[PDB]
């Protein structure tokens, strides 16, 4: 019964590892190993719940094992193993065959089949683990392994990205574990992890890959974010280390994600309003991405509310993710109608749904937001309006008060009015007709320059997929 | 963790003070750079001190600056000024970059001054610091015994 | 070999200087 | 920390007794005997401490060396001790530090932020610290820095300059910021009515400013160069030399010059 | 639709003969 089942998966698991394995021994293939790790994760995600667990285990005794024997007996102790005698030494599929990792040669030490063995040794150890979801001892062992291997070997072209969907898992199984439990060995854990990322970033700045410093540099500004160091993240983004060029949308997505939050406490909101929509356009709408494309929804809401200008409504009610975007439906129609008591209660009984994005911090300095907004549409109402009818709209306390709030909003060039002592109204100075001026001419120009980048990026890829076409022999 | 207690105790004038804030900013580095390179002015300031003589712990970490922002000009010169602090034997991703960018230098500024002159490496025309980095790299070879890369690093 | 490691990424950057105009340079 | 064989816990003394300008003086005595004590900065070597001379002496130290620069309005100084203190707060959760200077010190330095006129490093700490809810609402401490920027940009000066004079907490130690930030609100208002006001009466502008005598509003008015007509001022909204930074963005004469040049490039990029 | 194009005004719907009423009264 359990022999058969575990021949089935491992000789489906080899037909993929000789696939990659003969790709990178002539010259250097780095872009057909890739796409095949691409269906690897989802294949190897469903197989690892068939079968149960003893796929793996002969896959350790076929190979020879560096650093793998007592690995595995260490992540089958804690589920409580019954012998099955599964003792290594049983089954062998090498049998001395060239592709099979020939034994004699292996064991004679003449040649070194670990580059690829053990690099990719470590790759299935955290899919089993991210499956079953195994915490505490499980996860620190696996950290204290996987870093000194990866100082040890030189990290060629194609090694790279073995460990790349490595590091992602080291930051997940680390901030699971905080938020499962919180202890005093957490936060000592944490400053080790600091130092083990810039030290692997800086040394793949020499390699100059594409995929392995797209998926740091996402690791590396959430951290930034939750240890709370801004200083740190403002010096980071300065380098502009992270290529445009091969990294996949997925990765671009998280990358503008992170700068539309870093803008937002920097009170520029000009190039943080951009950030937030080409991270939209770069996410795919599937099912895997709609946990992304929820979250990066209700910051683009909260931005424009922070810019003092209404956004369009339809996007509310137009989506089908509406169930959540009702908090920040009532905080529009506060900020719009500038009521003072709505305002208040909204955040009161909605502060318990903000507290997990941590936007409730930025409702707070929405309640300057809802006079100021306010105080723009009443002025683009009437020319010229009383001072006293100002304070009779919004129900304002005096008017020294209002006083004060019309002349702030004009230094940033928002309001863009005079005020009349002793005429007695508020005279906007904005007489439009800006036909005749050279303003619209320098939004014109950044116009057309978008027209002749993206004739340049059409050129970036037309003949190259068909380069190999004249090459191959065909018909 | 942030420089900014470290690097305050540079403005004061002790023995101590200065040695002590100086050693811990070269433990640690990578955590830290972020708020050195705006705090660089005041490192290399005390590397023009004659009564400083920190500085090649001082040079050592300005060296590290640059070398983190990935400008390599800059980082051969301030390693230099290191001496015996700068390790050959440490084998670091630190050691084993800088000394082979001082063999890039090493090739580009011999072809520019072999026209003028050829017996520039034995005169004072070329930069004697960066000749004794070179003659290091010589003697490594020689103990795993390539002939190779001894001979082919002269041409 | 610190030279040749950094111009490796001039294999795959002038191929694609070359393959690529060589046909736009064809047809035409 | 009575003082017995040292000097060093003599510095809390001297605190109770006054005379903040002297406790600057022990400061360098008692930091030189830091240097050869690695327990000064915490490590991994360190489980569990909780008696003196590990972090509970340098705690205390710092409090008093940031409390005496208060005294001699001393801004740099004080970022110096406070910075070293920042770290022994927390890592990144530490229940085990409270003290009725630990929220002192932390809204002394969220005035300094707001004094220079900065607004980088002010909105970063504010939502990063031990306790961001409940610390930043019941504790009227960290609560009070907090009023002051918000109604800032809101634009209300009428209950905003109430706890920068009149206030409860301002009086004390909190007294230090309140020379000049109660000079930032004058100095918004100055910049406000130069261009929205034509011209106001002097009468107006002393209550608006918040001054008890008219010879401060003339003395005002000569810094920022305001030419004085009986019973008003002028505002001629005059503007300085072009503007910001950015080179041919908005800033350097003849911008319709470089327009013409850049719209002649386009045509050039589409043969390349 | 959004905006006004379903929340519209839920004020004043009753009250429009009121307008009428007050100008025929206190005339």
């Amino acid at each position: 019964l359990h022999h058969s089942e575990k021949k089935y998966a491992e000789e489906d698991q080899v037909q993929e590892l000789l696939k990659v394995l003969n790709e990178i021994s002539k010259t250097t293939l780095t872009l057909d190993p890739r796409y095949i790790w691409r269906s690897l994760k989802d294949l190897s995600s469903l197989r690892n719940q068939e079968l149960l667990n003893a796929e793996t285990l002969c896959f350790t005794v076929n190979v020879l094992y560096p650093d793998s024997s007592s690995f595995k007996k260490n992540l089958l102790k804690f589920i409580t193993s019954n012998h099955k005698s599964s003792v290594p030494g049983s089954a062998e599929l090498r049998n001395s065959y060239p592709a099979s990792f020939y034994s004699v040669n292996t064991e004679k030490k003449t040649i070194e089949v670990t580059a690829e063995i053990n690099c990719f040794m470590h790759l299935l150890v955290q899919l089993f683990l991210w499956d079953s979801k195994e915490l505490e001892q499980l996860v620190e062992f696996n950290r204290k392994v996987v870093i000194p291997n990866l100082l040890c070997y030189y990290n060629l072209r194609s090694l790279n990205l073995i460990n790349a969907k490595l590091w992602f898992y080291i930051y997940l199984s680390h901030e699971t574990l905080a938020r499962s439990s919180e202890e005093i060995n957490s936060d000592n854990q944490n400053i080790i992890l600091r130092s083990t990322m810039m030290k692997f970033l800086k040394i793949a700045s020499l390699k100059h890959d594409n995929e392995t410093k797209a998926m740091l540099i996402n690791l590396i500004l959430r951290d930034f974010l939750n240890n709370g160091e801004v200083d740190s993240a403002s010096d980071f983004i300065s380098k502009l280390e992270y290529p445009h060029t091969d990294v996949s949308s997925s990765l671009e997505a998280r990358y503008f994600f992170y700068l539309s939050k870093i803008n937002a406490i920097q009170l520029d909101y000009s190039t943080a309003n951009e950030y937030i929509i080409a991270a939209i356009r770069k996410a795919p709408h599937n099912s895997k991405s709609l946990g992304f494309l929820q979250q990066s929804n209700k910051l683009h809401c909260c931005i424009q509310l922070l810019m003092g200008d209404i956004p369009e409504l339809s996007f509310f009610h137009q989506s089908n993710m509406q169930k959540s975007l009702l908090p920040y439906y009532h905080l529009t129609k506060a900020v719009k109608l500038g009521d003072l008591k709505k305002f208040t209660s909204t955040i009161t009984k909605y502060k318990q749904l903000l507290l997990k994005d941590d936007t409730y911090q930025l409702c707070v300095r929405l309640r300057s937001n809802v006079i100021k907004t306010g105080i723009r549409i009443i002025s683009l109402t009437y020319k010229k309006i009383s001072l006293r009818d100002i304070c009779l709209k919004l129900n304002l306390d005096s008017e020294q008060t209002v006083e004060y709030m019309v002349s702030r909003a004009i230094r940033d060039g928002v309001i863009e009015a005079k005020i009349n002592h002793e005429d007695g109204f508020i005279e906007t100075t904005e007489l439009l007709n800006i036909y005749d001026s050279e303003d619209p001419q320098q939004v014109f120009d950044e116009r057309i320059k978008f027209a002749n980048q993206l004739h340049d990026e059409y050129l970036v890829s037309m003949r190259y997929p068909e380069d190999k076409k004249t090459q191959q022999n065909e018909k | 963790t942030t420089a900014a207690p470290l690097l305050a105790l540079l403005r004061e004038n002790q023995d101590s003070v200065k040695t002590y804030a100086l050693e811990s900013i070269n433990n640690v580095v990578d955590q830290l750079w972020s708020e050195i390179s705006n705090e660089l002015p005041d490192i290399e300031a005390l590397y023009d001190d004659d009564t400083f003589s920190d500085r090649e712990m001082a040079a050592l970490i300005a060296s590290k600056v640059y070398y983190n922002l990935g400008e390599y000009e800059s980082a051969v010169k301030y390693a230099l000024a290191a001496k015996d602090r700068f390790d050959i034997d440490e084998k670091s991703q630190f050691v084993e970059t800088i000394v082979s960018k001082s063999i890039e230098m090493y090739v580009q500024e011999a072809s520019k001054q072999y026209t003028k002159d050829e017996q520039f490496y034995t005169k004072d025309i070329i930069d004697p610091k960066l000749t004794s980095i070179f003659e290091r790299m010589i003697e490594k070879c020689l103990k795993a015994s390539e002939l190779k890369l001894a001979l082919g690093i002269a041409l | 070999e610190q030279k040749i490691q950094e111009t490796e990424l001039k294999i795959r950057s002038k191929t694609e200087n070359v393959r690529r105009l060589e046909a736009q340079r064809n047809a035409l | 920390m009575p003082s017995l064989a040292e000097l060093t816990k003599s510095l809390s003394i001297a605190f109770e007794n006054g005379d903040y300008a002297a406790c600057e003086k022990l400061l360098p005595p008692i930091k030189i005997e830091l240097i050869k004590n690695n327990l000064l900065i915490p490590d991994l070597s360190i489980q569990n401490d909780i008696y003196l001379n590990d972090l509970m002496i340098t705690k205390r130290i710092l409090e008093v060396g940031a409390l005496a620069s208060i005294q001699t309005f001393n801004f740099d100084s004080f970022e110096n001790y406070f910075n070293q203190l920042k770290p022994y707060y927390f890592s990144n959760n530490h229940k085990l530090s409270e003290s009725d200077k630990k929220s002192k010190l932390i809204s002394l330095y969220l005035l300094n932020l707001l004094s220079q006129n900065n607004t980088t490093k002010f909105h970063s700490e504010l939502q990063y610290l031990d306790k961001h809810i409940k610390n930043l609402e019941d504790d009227s401490l960290l609560s009070y820095p907090i009023k002051l920027d918000r109604w800032l940009m809101e634009g209300s000066y009428q209950k905003a300059w109430d706890l920068l004079q009149s206030g409860s907490q301002n009086i004390s130690e909190f007294d230090s910021f309140t020379d000049i930030l109660k000079s930032a609100i004058r100095d918004e208002i100055a910049k406000n009515t130069e261009l929205s006001y034509d011209f106001l009466p002097l009468s107006n502008i002393k209550a608006l400013l918040f001054f008890n005598n008219e010879k401060e509003t003339e003395k005002f008015a000569l810094e920022r160069n305001w030419p004085i007509v009986n019973s008003k001022v002028y505002f001629n909204n005059q503007s300085k030399e072009k503007a910001d930074y950015e080179d041919e963005m908005m800033h350097e004469e003849d911008q319709k010059t470089n327009i013409i040049e850049k719209a002649m490039d386009y045509a050039i990029s589409i043969e390349n | 639709e959004n905006w006004d194009d379903v929340e519209v005004d839920d004020d004043f719907t009753n009250e429009l003969k009121a307008e009428l009423d007050r100008y025929k009264r206190e005339n």
